[PDB]
């Protein structure tokens, strides 16, 4: 699963609490896309547990913006990466 | 019995005595091998340990000498282009400074009975590793609440003369600050920023 | 505190929302060209000696991260507030004067600058642009000594910026490894600030 | 008017060069410019000596060659493009 887009100060802790409030406690690991040069978050994350997050998580507002959740594929990573640098 | 001395004036201006490179010598001891020699092994252990004890705490020492009135930083060379500062991992709950004293004695401590005395009064900087990957930064990225490694650097003041014992698979070398400066490709981001980190110190070239 | 201050230095940061920003009359450089810059430096070197510059690093916090206040001229040029010390002037008193000249209020209400920490030194070996955080070994007479200080801010303040400049709050990650954008001095600040234990008030 | 002086170590100082120049009776040095690595400021071991007068250039060319700076005997030549090329080639050949 991929989630985003959100601001660069949206934390892994904030993202986790929003995931628990829909009923996903089976999260293994969060990994943010980051600028490697300076460590800045690119505003999206790969979440690793699925269909609970695809369904109930979108339509939630995190630090102002609405989250788009979609399944982890190459197709969906290019869309979030293209969206990242459209900012 | 002794006379009561006047206070040494309290200032955050730091004055540091340096001594000539040729005041420092070394003998050889048995080779040293780090816990991990491969990248993949490094990060596997870091993951495993992170689950048990949490954030890795590393401490490293910056030992400074001079030649031609230019400070030189002592480095451990393990390969043509592979350098590290003396240091390593703290045990659980171990004090940062006493831990760095242990690590330094393990790596460089003289083997002929005379106890090495490390003077460690100055923190030079901090680097954080946000993930189980190579990048480290001099700050914690705003989205990271749980960094995987915290590395702290300290200036270790040397006595006028010292004998070290160097593991035989290492070389101990003295890098002029101009060799490190803007040379991240050769020395990495931590060592190459030592000129900047040391610039605040008032060095006395004895 | 329990540890020596040399081993652990703690600094209070306040949020950017605690601060306000105005503008005042433009403040123009003493030198109208690079050529004129180095000519005056040369003349002052002969008449007085090494130029002594002091600059202040003023830090706020926003979104979890320290931000340094920078003066921006135009698109691409950035500098720290500071300037030249007079002959014999104390460095700290001199930086307070300069900060007041640059960011002080027109309504006469003084800022209270607190300056207790040197963060670095940069030296200009020739009458030329390059500067290094050490004195090259062949140079016994550097032409300029630039000293950087952390300036601890009051909980709240109004800064009046000369209208030819913009004041920007740059997060440390924008500066880090960005010598092309900010030059070697500003781009090194993340490293130079890393030793501080910042309290995010 | 100017000359090139070299070759010498990277720790040969401005003060040492000025003192040897003073020692041959030259006091109108307008500028000492060491050839330097711009990236890190290290001296490449030769310098341009700019003087106010041709009298001083004549003295430098006659009296300075053979003088010793940190164990090395210096060469001195007129500051021409050809001589700059030759000093720089020598410096590059030392860097190895």
């Amino acid at each position: 699963v991929y989630v985003g887009s959100f601001s660069w100060w949206t934390t892994d802790q904030q993202l986790i609490q929003v995931i628990r409030s829909i009923g996903v406690y089976d999260v293994v690991e969060l990994k943010f896309a980051e600028n490697r040069a300076n460590g800045q978050s690119k505003g999206y994350a790969e979440v690793v547990v699925v269909h609970k997050l695809l369904e109930l998580l979108p339509g939630k507002v995190l630090n102002g913006e609405k989250v788009d959740v979609r399944p982890a594929t190459r197709q969906n990573l290019s869309q979030f990466e293209a969206q990242a640098r459209k900012r | 019995n002794k006379y009561i001395q006047q206070t040494k004036p309290l200032t955050l201006e730091r004055t540091i005595n340096l001594y000539p490179l040729t005041n420092y010598t070394f003998g050889t001891k048995e080779p040293l091998y780090e816990k991990d020699s491969s990248v993949a092994a490094r990060f596997q252990r870091m993951r495993e340990e992170f689950d048990k004890i949490g954030m890795r705490r590393t401490v490293e020492g910056v030992l400074i000498v001079h030649e031609h009135r230019l400070p030189h930083v002592l480095l451990l060379q393990l390969g043509t282009t592979f350098f590290k500062l003396p240091g390593g991992e703290l045990n659980p709950g171990e004090d940062e400074v006493e831990g760095l004293k242990r690590l330094m004695t393990e790596i460089l401590g003289r083997q002929d009975g005379v106890l090495q005395d490390w003077v460690i009064d100055d923190c030079i900087g901090n680097w954080w590793r946000p993930n189980f990957e190579p990048p480290q930064y001099p700050y914690i990225p705003a989205h990271i609440t749980k960094p995987k490694e915290h590395k702290k650097l300290f200036l270790v003041q040397l006595q006028e003369k010292a004998l070290f014992a160097v593991p035989k698979n290492y070389k101990l070398v003295a890098a002029p600050l101009f060799e490190l400066y803007d040379n991240a490709p050769g020395y990495g981001p931590i060592i190459s920023s030592l000129p900047q980190l040391l610039s605040r110190f008032n060095f006395i070239y004895n």
